[PDB]
RNA sequence: GGAACGAGGUAGAUGAAGAGGUCUGGAAAGGCCCGCCAUAGGAGGUAACAGCCCUGUAGUCAAAACUUCGUUCUCUCCUGA
RNA sequence: GACCGAUAGUGAACCAGUACCGUGAGGGAAAGGUGAAAAGCACCCCGGAAGGGGAGUGAAAGAGAUCCUGAAACCGUGUGCCUACAAGUAGUCAGAGCCCGUUAACGGGUGAUGGCGUGCCUUUUGUAGAAUGAACCGGCGAGUUACGAUCUCGUGCAAGGUUAAGCAGAAGAUGCGGAGCCGCAGCGAAAGCGAGUCUGAAUAGGGCGCAUGAGUACGUGGUCGUAGACCCGAAACCAGGUGA
RNA sequence: AACAGUGGUAGGAGAGCGUUCUAAGGGCUGUGAAGCCAGACCGGAAGGACUGGUGGAGCGCUUAGAAGUGAGAAUGCCGGU
């Protein structure tokens, strides 16, 4: 471009809006509050989970469950992503790991079958069997278990 | 940055107080009551656009009422008769001309006279 | 795409073909206006204040009583409204940078560089040598290639007679091939670089 | 505790090139027609808006005397399985 | 320095913590500009002097000592048209007579007489109000910023988007840093199972979910939350001191 | 082109005028800048010319970008009358 023939993209920018600079605007002399509505009247109004006085719905249905220390979540990783490796080839963890498949390895690697499979490999997944007993036999086997 | 501003303050008031000329004491000097009386004026203006067309139809028809009058009728008659006698779609303002430079306007008189039997 | 080639003064009849994913690609100017926008943001420091209505050296008491005498209710005399009070609001200490991705960077450099070529405003020479550091020299070279208003001077072995010249004439700009960024190139019109310098450029992106 | 070298701080030195012609003006730094310097077109003055009018700038240099660091030498200090 | 420019910026651009106020601790102002150079008005006239009228200096004396420019309220002198039988929110519409000539236009000034016509703001179901506010003129005076949520629009890239601190680089752009964050799978309190799961002997049902696939980084706008949070406005409470 | 429509408070949506600063580029002033004062010009509005006087050195245009962004009222603050 020229630095004097400068023009944005179109629909990008909007301009500010200026509340209370004369009345043939709106938002003329009461700024756009009306007669106020308690937030409006300085100060700021009421809490926002306040309701005016009233057992709260938050405050009424019960609270249950407990949280567990030794909770573990797997990668997932179901069969259609693993349609990419070609025939062969080894798929272990770090292998995925440096790839895109899986960002993080938490725990370990579960594979699980949602998808279709074609070709042949070998997998090595922590999981607890290589798959969700769905998996195991799309593998048709070769499913390291460590 | 800073912004003073004077000028624009200056030259609006002054476009107010130049429009307020011509008015009784300190009307034309002072700019808050001087604003005052010009938006006041503009509201009758309008008002008085509409009126002065409201007025002026009086006006002709009373000098037609005396024009028709001097000749034996009433300006209902004579109004009635025109309408009734081939459709003369003369106004009440060149009726007027015509009165006040008469010697036609009898002509018509006679006219509506005669399809009035 | 092939540019001509020439000399420190000779016509040097040659020619370069630049990689045309570099020196080709459609502009796009929606990139290259917020690039221009973002670099000329955080070149601002932004150094301003203006004193609260409680960091005015005044008064705490208050001026007179409520009630008992015909005046309006007045605390601190320092209030927003007397002669001499605080600023509400008003100019406060801050900064204006911030960040685009890096793809984005990488596609304006590309489109600014590529519509320069579409201008024929672009000149490669070869060597550039210059033996001192002498003002002449560099204003008779200059002459010599047709070149008047501005004009940005791109290397690669950072050269300092070159860089001792050329820095008094009011127009031109010497930098070195890591340094080229949008506004000085969409800001000089003529772009002389180097071949050396060529390769050092499409050979990073 | 001493003795020699080096770099700074507290004062300074040197430093390129137009009275160009002409017009209007109380007064040219301005207009028009011509030239030069530049590692120096950063600033401030001068009767109006100055790279070539003045103080200056870029570069190079500087200290009797107090001080701030650094290096080296002198100089002190006796073991580990 | 996309900071101020004499009501701004320090309380203070000037012999300012001064002058003033208080027994005391303490509070706390107003006030910039002759001219390039004093070349700062020899001499004459009126006057007790102050102050003028000439003559001179200067580009300018209407520049002559609070001496750059100099607005408005306010106070005067001269003059063209009206006015001493008239009931008026003071204008607007219609209209003779008289006096003038323009950014030449179905022009300008003043107006005997006729018609219509209870100021402005605020607040209320409702105001000409005998409901509130303003003597007049000038200056100053109120929706902002930072950090988080959520939505639309424009980009970049997309089942992958995106680096923080830090290190080099004019207080810059940028280069390298893959720690970390949000998505692609859900259900259950959990162990745990998985496009299936949870209650249930089961099978019927689930705010369930898939079937029926778009997010992410940055930017401008609209709202919300925490900070004084749109501007002004109490009685009271606590802590340390000064006074018979 | 043809039909249809255009009262309006709280409030929602859209399109615009002016001010100060920054970036581009471009151009204007001592043969007279800004400010000030008149007039019988133009635009639907917010506004913008032109001409004359005063003044005695500055100022505008186009496209972007930032905001201490526009005053008739607060028994508002300061000054003059």
């Amino acid at each position: 471009m020229k630095l004097h023939e400068l023009k944005p993209s179109e629909g990008s920018r909007k301009t500010r809006n200026r509340v209370g600079r004369g009345i043939g605007s709106g938002n003329g002399k009461t700024a756009g509050k009306g007669h106020k509505g308690q937030n409006a009247r300085s100060g700021g109004g009421v809490r926002p989970g306040f309701e005016g006085g009233q057992m709260p719905l938050f405050q009424r249905l019960p609270k249950r469950g407990f949280t567990n220390i030794n909770r573990k979540e797997y990668a997932v990783v179901n069969l259609d992503k693993l349609n990419g490796f070609a025939e062969g080839t080894e798929v272990t963890p770090e292998l995925l790991l440096e790839t895109g498949v899986i960002s993080k390895l938490n725990a370990g690697v579960k594979i699980l079958g949602n998808g279709k499979l074609e070709k042949k490999l070998t997998v090595k997944a922590n999981k607890f069997s290589a798959s969700a007993k769905e998996a195991v036999e799309a593998a048709g086997g070769t499913a390291e278990v460590i | 940055p800073r912004v003073k501003g004077g000028t624009v303050t200056r030259k609006r008031r002054k476009k107010v107080l130049k429009l307020a000329k011509g008015y009784f004491g300190s009307k034309h000097t002072l700019y808050k009551v001087a604003n005052q009386q010009v938006m006041k004026s503009g509201n009758y203006a309008f008002r008085d656009r509409r009126q002065k067309k409201r007025d002026f139809r009086k006006l002709w028809i009373t000098r037609i009422n005396a024009a028709a009058r001097m000749n034996g009728l009433s300006y209902s008659r004579l109004m009635h008769g025109l309408k009734l006698s081939g459709i003369e779609v003369n106004r009440k303002m060149l009726a007027d001309l015509a009165v006040n430079d008469l010697t036609a306007f009898n002509q018509l008189a006679d006219a509506a006279k005669a399809q009035l039997n | 795409p092939k540019v001509a080639l020439y000399n420190q003064n000779g016509s040097t009849a040659g020619d370069i073909e630049l990689n045309a994913s570099v020196f080709g690609i459609e502009p796009n100017e929606s990139v290259v206006f917020d690039a221009i926008l973002m670099q000329r943001a955080s070149l601002r420091q932004g150094t301003h204040k203006v004193k609260n209505r409680s960091e005015v050296r005044g008064g705490g008491r208050k001026p007179w009583r409520q009630k008992g005498t015909g005046r309006a209710r007045q605390g601190s005399i320092r209030s927003p409204q007397w002669r001499g009070g605080g600023v509400v609001f008003g100019p406060t200490p801050r900064s204006y940078s911030y960040k685009l991705p890096k793809k984005v960077r990488r596609l304006a450099i590309k489109s600014v560089l590529s519509s320069k070529v579409i201008d024929n405003n672009i000149i490669v020479l070869e060597d550039l040598t210059l033996d001192t550091a002498k003002t002449k020299e560099m204003a008779a070279i200059l002459k010599g290639l047709s070149v008047e208003k501005k004009a940005l001077i791109v290397t690669a072995d950072a050269n300092e007679a070159v860089a001792l010249s050329a820095r008094n004439i009011p127009g031109v700009t010497v930098v070195e091939a890591n340094g080229i960024n949008v506004l000085d190139v969409v800001n000089h019109e003529k772009l002389l670089i180097t071949k050396a310098a060529v390769e050092k450029v499409e050979e990073v992106l």
